[PDB]
RNA sequence: AACUUGAGUGCAGAAGAGGAAAGUGGAAUUCCAUGUGUAGCGGUGAAAUGCGCAGAGAUAUGGAGGAACACCAGUGGCGAAGGCGACUUUCUGGUCUGUAACUGACGCUGAUGUGCGAAAGCGUGGGGAUCAAACAGGAUUAGAUACCCUGGUAGUCCACGCCGUAAACGAUGAGUGCUAAGUGUUAGGGGGGCCCCUUAGUGCUGCAGCUAACGCAUUAAGCACUCCGCCUGGGGAGUA
């Protein structure tokens, strides 16, 4: 394409799912924390999503990609080293919205550790 | 003696001939079994906050209905549920 | 229960004089109708039990105005009792 | 609803029956009655081909309306009768200006209801109307498949299909099995479950009230002799002693699939179930 | 501070009145607590249930 | 015989997730079908089982089904208790305020009795998304039939019945009256947005007084009167 493509991150406790798509839900290319080698304990950090982003960022530039709307799911540690590792390659972030899903109730959480 | 104001919403692509055909009919039931409809009111194709039925916008009525029966009221949310230009209603006691 | 309209209705057929509405004619006798519409309730929602509470606390209050009314005069006590049906 | 009989009798602990309370008249019409004589599993040459089936009390056939096409003509429902060739029970009706016939009775279709069959129909209980014009949603029973036939699916007591969405030319239909199907729209179907709920719920208790129905006993293959059976033979009582259950004439019954292939039907089930 | 529904004197908060309403549902709809609205206990219940049925009527967003 | 203050009724108002039935919604989980998509996903303290390469995870659309109702939401409200939170309608219970129109003690408690009664459990018939006793593994330990992880059955849901137990607790029976205050909050009333007074709830400090102490203290565990239930060292034993 030219541009608006979205990047949707998933970051948790671990390793951080990156993956960039066009405006209409079609996936270009993906790279998550544990993709790049990353042990357990290094893929749900900073340093890791910086990585993981921009391997995934700059797969998108063969596609000719210049805009990119970062589409954030998840509680993670890993969640600005990756959107700053978008800008450093140049992906021109427009928009930051959160979309960590938020039940109306309705299931039962997992129960917790003890 | 109980009064009743329903809101309903018909579906934006409707056949604008076949909308009176609608509006007339569905305020039929609401003044029947002692009913005395007293305001029967268009509100216009106003946005919808979201989408219902993958419709954006919608034909907002509203009717206010006195009667001692109920029996109308839920006539029309019996024909309202089976009829697919209406995508949304609600009755509210009003006192 | 019972409307306020159809309340007045009880009170002008059982109250012993005119601006009458405590007497244990009256009190009993809105109690009936109001016992039987709460029974007539319960026919459809069995397991209405909050409101049967209610209905258990009106017979017990028409009970008691009975055996007052008996203790007081049997006269009054044996119009009132056919009047209304109760046994 | 379900009478509990007391435990007078052995034969007779368990038993249960149907109360027969719904039923509103006990004698059948002159002329809506044609004769049915038992076969007994017997065909054209005279030999036994299904079995488990004789002599049983005899039945008078009702003419039913399946295929409900007096369109536009009311009926009144004059009485819900007993039927004793299926499950769920009948009702007369009475059109608007005379003639009067049989259909199958619904839930709560009640004596003096009224129903209509055709096209421009309410969707109330009773009245037949293609699946056209039934919104999505509705229960429906004595659905047609061919246009005209007369129904044919959903006829037995508590038997409703769901019409679940459309294609083209065809509906989506939940059968009570679980199948998701396809039926063409300018068929015919009643709105509303058949009645005799509880018919699932009798118990039978004698071994003649069973024999009754025009059940025959229905001996165990594993007893049989090995010429007659597969599970047949043995010193004593034996398990089954091959791969598989088998059935009477050769074949395994415990799993295997006896649809024919290539069937004319095959692009019209969505998802199945039994 | 000051209620705005005893102030002004409304007696009967309506569902219809949307732009009245639109002062207490913030950025996503979320009612927003009476604390940061002001709006007395009495008011804070028949205002939720104004807003809960525009929402149903698809006059008020249930997220945003 | 007489009387209203007790108790009830009448009239004018008030608030409420009080209960039952039937409908209508939005978010989310799971599964299914496709489009894109490529080598991981997931999880831990580290692992691994496990799911993937037969295309998983992710992403977009659509569909099916079940369950619960974010924000509002609070020493907030209602109910005798257990308990009751999406919205609408229909039946229906209780409570509070004011008035003083009516009856003139019609009241309290209450053995036996009769009902309601969280979860779990049982029967019948449905339903089954999520979480899951038990069960399987994978780990940690010296061992681990446990905590951790991966799945997973009944159950969790509905309709009828049955069960009748909980740290069912305010660990505090019900009714009535009296006895310093201060300051809140909920629902009303009357006066001069503010102030004063007042009724009923719900809170926190705090006097007298009580207690072994902790503490309670106008919502007593203080001062009094009526009625019921219960106790008489610890085991054996809530067992015969």
């Amino acid at each position: 394409n030219i541009e608006n493509g979205v990047a949707h991150i998933r970051s948790t406790f671990n390793n951080t799912i990156v993956t960039i798509t066009d405006e209409f839900g079609n996936a270009l290319s993906w790279s998550s924390a544990g993709a790049l080698g990353f042990k357990g304990s290094k893929k749900s950090t900073p340093f890791a999503a910086q990585m993981a982003s921009e391997t995934a960022s700059k797969s998108a530039m063969e596609h000719g990609l210049k805009t990119v709307e970062v589409t954030v799911k998840g509680p993670g540690p890993g969640r600005e080293s990756a959107i700053r590792a978008l800008q450093s390659a140049g992906l021109e972030v427009t928009a930051i919205r959160d979309v960590t899903p938020v039940p109306h109730n309705g299931c039962r959480p997992p129960k917790r550790r003890r | 003696m109980r009064t009743y104001e329903v809101m309903y919403i018909v579906r934006p692509n409707i056949e604008e001939d076949a909308k009176k055909a609608l509006v007339e009919r569905f305020n039929g039931i609401l003044a029947t079994e002692g009913a005395e409809v007293l305001e029967a009111k268009d509100w216009g194709k106003r946005r919808l906050a979201y989408e219902i039925n993958d419709f954006k916008d919608g034909f907002y009525n509203i009717v206010r209905v006195k009667s001692d029966n109920n029996k109308a009221t839920d006539e029309f949310q019996r024909l309202a549920k089976i009829s697919d230009d209406i995508i949304r209603y609600m009755v509210i006691r009003e006192d | 229960a019972i409307s306020q309209e159809r309340k007045n209705e009880i009170i002008k057929e059982y109250r012993v004089h005119e601006t009458d509405t405590g007497s244990p004619e009256v009190q009993i006798a809105v109690l009936t109708a109001e016992i039987n519409a709460v029974n007539e309730h319960l026919r459809t929602h069995k397991k209405d039990h909050h409101s049967r509470r209610g209905l258990l606390k009106m017979v017990g209050r028409r009970r008691h105005l009975l055996n007052y009314l008996r203790s007081k005069d049997i006269q009054r006590y044996r119009e009132l009792i056919k009047s209304l049906g109760i046994r | 609803a379900i009478k509990k009989y007391k435990p007078i009798t052995n034969g007779r602990r368990n038993m249960t029956s149907l109360d027969f309370a719904e039923i509103t008249k006990t004698t059948p019409e002159k002329s809506l009655l044609k004769p049915l004589p038992k076969k007994a599993g017997r065909n054209n040459q005279g030999k036994l081909t299904v079995r488990h089936h004789g002599g049983g009390h005899k039945r008078q056939y009702r003419v039913i309306d399946f295929k409900r096409n007096k369109d536009g003509i009311n009926a009144k429902v004059d009485s819900i009768q007993y039927d004793p060739n299926r499950s769920a029970n009948i009702a007369l009706v009475v059109y608007a200006d005379g003639e009067k016939r049989y259909i199958i009775a619904p839930k709560g279709l009640e004596v003096g209801q009224i129903v209509e069959s055709g096209a421009e129909a309410d969707i109330k209980v009773g009245n037949a109307l293609p699946l056209q014009n039934i919104p999505v949603g509705t229960v429906v029973h004595n659905i047609e498949l061919k246009p005209g036939k007369g129904g044919q699916i959903a006829r037995s007591a508590g038997a409703s299909a769901q019409v679940l969405g459309k294609e083209g030319k065809y509906v989506l239909i939940r059968l009570r099995s679980g199948e998701v199907r396809m039926i063409l729209s300018t068929c015919r179907a009643t709105i509303g479950q058949v009645g005799n709920l509880q018919h699932e719920l009798v118990n039978v208790g004698k071994a003649g009230r069973s024999r009754w129905k025009g059940i025959r006993p229905t001996v165990r293959g594993s007893v049989m002799n090995p010429n007659d059976h597969p599970h047949g033979g043995g010193e004593g009582r034996a398990p089954i002693g091959r791969p598989s259950p088998m059935s009477p004439w050769g074949k395994p019954t415990l799993g295997k699939k006896t649809r024919r292939g290539k069937k004319s039907s095959d692009k019209l089930i969505v998802r199945g179930r039994k | 501070k000051v209620c705005y529904f005893t102030a002004n004197g409304i007696t009967h908060i309506d569902y219809k009145d949307t732009e009245l309403l639109k002062r207490f549902i913030s950025e996503r709809g979320k009612i927003l607590p009476r604390r940061v609205t002001g709006t007395s206990a009495k008011y804070q219940r028949m205002l939720t249930t104004a807003i809960k049925r525009s929402r149903h009527m698809a006059l008020l967003p249930y997220v945003k």
